[PDB]
């Protein structure tokens, strides 16, 4: 079925791959060939989960876990059961993830509109590279990477985060959580504000965006703009992910020792470092 | 081709005073300079700012709160600069100790000040609040912006009022420091067994994590779709244009659904307040009625 | 039974309500799914389509209650290619001036948009008393080439967003002495001219006119863009 305004948009043209072979839709989901190798990857991987569920004995969602491999096994392959189906599911994810934004190309061209959304989506298949291949080939063994586990995996970000001390040291953690933090504030006051406006005090004409304008220059003094905030909300949530990634592959790599002894080169300035009193004095 | 992430041309002119309607302009500023450098990304008009009296009071109540954390400061620093500038991000404003209770009869350096640095930190966020929705009533929109700022106020009210109260201490609230509220974070989850397994926290992750993914497709998809004037959503709801039908075209042939140009909003102003809504939950059933957290998760 | 477990079944209640009451609301436009050749579908989903919502618009320009009864108000060129349903409707003429696919525009109000006091939203920068370029460069005069690298014309003026400040079209004289607008997001404005990629230079005279001089229809408007994006797709044999 369509929406009653879809027809003049569903034409032909617009594919990277296989021509008109694939171009056509099932419902409202688009093909394409990227949409038949995201099924493929997906369907794949999914069978080998299922298929690692039943070596480990429990067909429990909340059970389920794939471990990579242990570290002795370096970079190198290994059994199924020991850590190969994590090595093959790692890959269909990767398959899956990377087809996925490809067909959001092919329909951004279909669509002629940019491609500023496949292009957002491959930040965060980046932040999934940077702690499934990226961070464990640097250090050296696949082990390093995360569990597929719903609980497992939550496990791994304690272990992990505590072998540095309070990961909350780590300066560009810091930095990408201001930039969570941030993000969610902007969509809530832009969400909000839009409402606002479409949505006025009751015997009132819908506002104009004017007084979206005029409501913050009066709330903090400054405007963005419509246009401005879509491009922050873009801006905030990358960058949240970009210094995730940033984060990690910087620990074990660069740096091995507790986070906060990375601030002590501010503590222990050779003018002040002796100064008696405060807190290091 | 052209990406629309920074401005090509910027043009300027006869500042915007801003819409009337029941504002009272006394109350209003000059505007101020225009911005070149903010023009490149958004609007390079500043100001002018409304200044009332919960405004004053505001401003006035929140600079208090930050001059006694400073003077604080100072003092944990012997009122030596050197020492202030090094040890900054490690001062910190403690409250009253356990024995205290919820008194107020601890003395200023045993969290006496950390009882008047909250009070002025109260009255500057309450008062706040109130300026958010008398802004949005003088220009008759609606009070969205009050409700969701109520979410965050509510997480903040339980961290450091509302749970501390419960638990019958002020001690149970959060320090006045850069480091040392991470390190009261730290501990927090320890002394509750872990907040990976509090569901309300994991609930606030969900949400936490989903509105850097709705603002990355919804920013992503205005650009997209700016060739076509998607960014004037105001005008899109009331008359839907080629860009509201692209934008929802886009995602139903990617996912299967869609939303409208008003209701992406709903959805972006949802995912967001229920960050610090599910975590107020989280924190405030804490100790309050989970002990440890991973303890009550094997029960359920 | 403790206080833990009944809050946390608590707010799947609830959320499952919100994602009922957000996703009807998300469907006051475009609904009901139609076959298509048309008719309603027989499968609507499982949500119901939500109750009717007045917006007052402002500007004495009306009231919208949506949802509604929906039409194009257009014809439509294209042409079902296959009896099943899910395949492409395959343009019957020429689909950039039939406006389909990525050239498709709807039949918004042809009336201007508005500011917050009833004046027009977008004006020619010669209409448009103070306003100038005041960062980056100036395209008032540059030359204007296509994907092709032949010159279709020279920037005249720009049409500027007087609101939000900002500059929307570039308004583009023809080698024959007509204009035309250009969005402002679909231009490359360089150092010694502008290129647009989305059209070739003899497709400019085919960009849709607009009945004023001094204002511009959301109906032009979607006309405009709506053409200009289809030449990704429809003037790419010519893209060199
Ligand atoms: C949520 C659980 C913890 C907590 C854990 C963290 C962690 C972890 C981090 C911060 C970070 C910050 N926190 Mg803290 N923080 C808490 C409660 C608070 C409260 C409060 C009113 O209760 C305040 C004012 C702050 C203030 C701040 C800033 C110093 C900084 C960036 C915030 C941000 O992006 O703001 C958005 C606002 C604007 C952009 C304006 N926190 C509670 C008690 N906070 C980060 C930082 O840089 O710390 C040094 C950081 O890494
Ligand atoms: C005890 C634990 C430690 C700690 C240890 C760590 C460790 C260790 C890490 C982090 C990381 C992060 N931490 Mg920390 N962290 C702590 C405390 C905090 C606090 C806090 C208030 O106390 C905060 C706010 C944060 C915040 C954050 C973020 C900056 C970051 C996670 C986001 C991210 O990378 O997304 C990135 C996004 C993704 C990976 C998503 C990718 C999705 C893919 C592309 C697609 C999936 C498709 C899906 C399967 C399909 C399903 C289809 C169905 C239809 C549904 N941490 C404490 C001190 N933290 C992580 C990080 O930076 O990672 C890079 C990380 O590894
Ligand atoms: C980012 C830094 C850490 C990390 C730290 C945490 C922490 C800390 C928490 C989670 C939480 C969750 N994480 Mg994790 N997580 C990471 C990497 C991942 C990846 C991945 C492919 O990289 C995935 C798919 C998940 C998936 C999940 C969900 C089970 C859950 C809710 C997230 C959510 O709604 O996000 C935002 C996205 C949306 C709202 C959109 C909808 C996405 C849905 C929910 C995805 C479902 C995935 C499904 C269960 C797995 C695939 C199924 C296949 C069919 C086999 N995590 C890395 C290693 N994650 C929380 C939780 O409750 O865990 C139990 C939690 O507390
Ligand atoms: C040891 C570390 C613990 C842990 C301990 C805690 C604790 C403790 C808390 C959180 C909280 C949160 N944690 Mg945790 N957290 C851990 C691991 C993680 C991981 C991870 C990758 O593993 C992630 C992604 C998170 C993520 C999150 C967030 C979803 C949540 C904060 C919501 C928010 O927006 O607060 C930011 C928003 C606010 C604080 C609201 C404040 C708004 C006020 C009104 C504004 C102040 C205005 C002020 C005057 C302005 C001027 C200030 C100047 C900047 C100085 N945690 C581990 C298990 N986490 C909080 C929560 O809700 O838990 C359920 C919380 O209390
Ligand atoms: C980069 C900024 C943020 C962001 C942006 C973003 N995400 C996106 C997009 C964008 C712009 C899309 O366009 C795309 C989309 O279509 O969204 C609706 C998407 C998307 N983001 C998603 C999830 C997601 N994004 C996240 C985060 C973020 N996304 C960032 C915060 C997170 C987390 C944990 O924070 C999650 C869980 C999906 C809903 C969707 C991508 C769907 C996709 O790729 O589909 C193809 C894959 C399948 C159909 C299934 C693959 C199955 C595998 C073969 C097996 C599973 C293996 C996996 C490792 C299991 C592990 C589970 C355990 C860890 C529990
Ligand atoms: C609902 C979830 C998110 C949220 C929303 C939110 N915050 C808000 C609002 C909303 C809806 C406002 O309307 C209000 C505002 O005016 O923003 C510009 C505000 C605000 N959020 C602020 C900060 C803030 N919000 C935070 C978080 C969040 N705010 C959540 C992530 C954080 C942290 C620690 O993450 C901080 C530091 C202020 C900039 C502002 C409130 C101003 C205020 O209280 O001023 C009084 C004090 C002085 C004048 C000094
Ligand atoms: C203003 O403009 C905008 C819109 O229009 C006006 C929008 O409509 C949206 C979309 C946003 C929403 C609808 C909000 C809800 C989304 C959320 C909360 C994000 C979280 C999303 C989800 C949990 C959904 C995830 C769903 C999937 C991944 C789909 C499942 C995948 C399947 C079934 C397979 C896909 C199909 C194929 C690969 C092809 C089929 C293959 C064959 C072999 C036949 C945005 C951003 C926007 O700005
Ligand atoms: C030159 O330097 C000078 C001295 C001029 C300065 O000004 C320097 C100053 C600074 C550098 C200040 C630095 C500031 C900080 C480090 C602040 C850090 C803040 C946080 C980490 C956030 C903590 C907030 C959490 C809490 C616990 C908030 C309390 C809110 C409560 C809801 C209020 C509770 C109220 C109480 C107990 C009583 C008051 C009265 C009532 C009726 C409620
Ligand atoms: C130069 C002085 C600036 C003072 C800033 C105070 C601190 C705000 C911090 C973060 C939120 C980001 C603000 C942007 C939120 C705007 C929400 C929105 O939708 O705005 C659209 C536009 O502003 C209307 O048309
Ligand atoms: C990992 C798969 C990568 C696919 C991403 C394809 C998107 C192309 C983005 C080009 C334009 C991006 N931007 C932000 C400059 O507009
Ligand atoms: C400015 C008044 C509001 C502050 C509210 C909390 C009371 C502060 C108590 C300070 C300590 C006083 N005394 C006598 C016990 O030392
Ligand atoms: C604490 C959560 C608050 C809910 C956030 C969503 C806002 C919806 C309320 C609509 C406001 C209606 N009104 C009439 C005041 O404008
Ligand atoms: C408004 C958008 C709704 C998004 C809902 C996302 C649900 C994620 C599930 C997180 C699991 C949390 N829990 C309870 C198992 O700890
Ligand atoms: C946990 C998140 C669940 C999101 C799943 C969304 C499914 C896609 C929408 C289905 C609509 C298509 N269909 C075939 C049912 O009509
Ligand atoms: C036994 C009751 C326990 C309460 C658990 C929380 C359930 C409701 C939470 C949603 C709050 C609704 N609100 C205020 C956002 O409209
Ligand atoms: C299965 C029924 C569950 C009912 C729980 C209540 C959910 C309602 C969600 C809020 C509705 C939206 N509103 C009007 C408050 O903005
Ligand atoms: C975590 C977000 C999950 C939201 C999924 C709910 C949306 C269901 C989509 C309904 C299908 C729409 N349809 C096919 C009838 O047009
Ligand atoms: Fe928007």
């Amino acid at each position: 079925a369509l929406l009653s305004f879809e027809r003049k948009y569903r034409v032909p043209g617009g594919t990277l791959v296989g021509g008109n072979l694939f171009d056509f839709w099932v419902g409202p989901f688009y093909v394409g060939f990227f949409g038949v190798a995201t099924f493929f990857f997906a369907a794949l991987g999914i069978i080998l989960i299922a298929w690692s569920a039943v070596l480990q004995g429990t067909w429990n969602p909340q059970l389920i876990s794939v471990y990579p491999p242990a570290l002795e096994y370096g970079l190198g392959g290994a059994p199924l059961a020991k850590g190969g189906l994590w090595q093959i599911i790692t890959i269909c994810a990767t398959g899956a993830f990377v087809s996925w934004a490809l067909r959001e190309v092919e329909i951004c061209r279909k669509l002629g509109i940019g491609y500023h959304i496949p292009f957002a989506f491959a930040f965060a298949i980046l932040a999934y590279l940077t702690l499934v291949l990226f961070r464990p080939v640097m250090m050296g063994a696949w082990g390093y990477a995360f569990p597929y586990g719903i609980w497992t995996h939550l496990d791994w970000v304690s272990n992990t985060g505590y072998t540095y001390g309070n990961f909350h040291y780590n300066p560009a953690h810091m930095i990408a959580i201001t930039f969570f933090f941030t993000n969610a504030l902007a969509l809530a006051l832009h969400g909000a504000l839009v409402l606002s406006a479409a949505n006025p005090e009751k015997g009132k004409e819908m506002r104009t965006p004017d007084h979206e304008d005029t409501f913050f220059r009066d709330l903090v003094g400054y405007s963005i703009g419509t246009l401005g905030i879509h491009r922050l909300g873009l801006l905030l949530s990358l960058s949240a992910v970009f210094f995730s990634a940033l984060c990690m592959i910087i620990t074990g790599t660069i740096w091995f020792d507790q986070w906060v002894d990375w601030w002590q080169w501010w503590v222990k300035l050779p003018w002040w470092a002796n100064i008696p009193g405060g807190i290091n004095g | 081709e052209y990406q629309n992430i920074f401005t090509q041309v910027q043009v300027r002119g006869p500042a915007d005073l801003g819409m009337t309607e029941d504002v009272n302009l006394a109350n209003r500023s000059g505007v101020g300079p225009f911005s070149t450098l903010l023009g490149w990304f958004g609007n390079a008009q500043l100001g002018p700012i409304y200044l009332g009296s919960l405004g004053v009071l505001s401003l006035f109540s929140g600079l208090m709160w930050f001059f006694t954390i400073g003077i604080w400061f100072w003092y944990q620093a012997g009122w030596n600069p050197a020492v202030f500038l090094r040890d900054l991000f490690f001062f910190s404003l403690e409250p009253p100790a356990p024995e205290y209770g919820l008194s107020f009869a601890a003395p200023l350096k045993e969290g006496g000040l950390w009882l008047i640095a909250s009070f002025f930190m109260f009255v500057a966020v309450w008062s706040w609040w109130g300026r958010t929705y008398l802004r949005a009533q003088a220009l008759g929109m609606g009070k969205h912006t009050a409700w969701a700022f109520l979410s965050a106020i509510w997480l903040w009210m339980v961290l450091g009022f509302i749970r501390p109260i419960l638990m019958g201490s002020w001690s149970e609230a959060v320090p006045y420091g850069i480091f040392s509220h991470l390190d009261w974070t730290n501990n927090f989850s320890l002394v509750h067994g872990n907040l990976h397994y509090n569901p309300f926290h994991g609930l606030s992750i969900a949400f936490l994590y989903g509105s850097a993914l709705l603002f990355a497709m919804h920013g992503a998809t205005i650009l997209a779709v700016s060739r076509f004037g998607g960014e004037r959503e105001l005008e899109q709801i009331a008359d839907r244009g080629t860009a509201a039908e692209r934008a929802a075209l886009f995602w139903r042939w990617t996912m299967g659904f869609n939303a409208t140009m008003e209701g992406i909003h709903r959805w972006a102003i949802w995912m967001a307040v229920l960050v610090t809504l599910t975590g107020g939950i989280g924190i405030l059933l804490s100790g309050t009625v989970v002990d440890n957290w991973y303890v009550w998760g094997q029960n359920h | 039974f403790d206080l833990a477990s009944l809050a946390i079944y608590s707010f799947w209640i609830f959320l499952a309500g919100l994602i009922y009451y957000l996703q009807t609301e998300n469907m006051r436009e475009g609904y009901p799914l139609e076959n298509e050749d048309g008719t309603p579908a027989a499968n609507q989903g499982p949500f119901p389509l939500p109750k009717p919502k007045t917006f007052i618009l402002p500007h004495g320009r009306g009231t919208l209650t949506v949802p509604g009864p929906e039409s194009e108000d257009r014809p439509i060129a294209l042409a079902r290619t296959a009896v099943s349903e899910g395949f492409p409707h395959a343009p019957t003429g020429d689909p950039m001036k039939d406006g389909v696919g990525p050239a498709s525009w709807v039949a918004r109000r042809d009336l201007p948009e508005l500011d917050g006091h009833g004046h027009n939203k977008i004006k020619p920068m010669k209409a448009a008393a103070g306003f100038h370029v005041s960062a980056g460069k100036n395209p008032i005069g540059l030359p204007v080439r296509g994907c092709d690298l032949e010159i279709a014309g020279k920037v005249v003026d720009i049409w500027v967003d007087i609101p939000e400040q900002m500059a929307r079209f570039l308004e583009v004289e023809l080698k024959d002495g007509s204009t035309r607008l250009l969005p402002m997001q679909m231009v490359k404005v360089q150092s010694n001219r502008v290129h647009v990629n989305a059209l070739s230079s003899d497709l400019f005279a085919g960009i849709p006119t607009i009945k004023s001089p001094t204002e511009v229809t959301l109906l032009e408007e979607d006309k405009i863009c709506g053409y200009v994006a289809g030449g990704l797709m429809y003037a790419a044999p010519k893209r060199k």
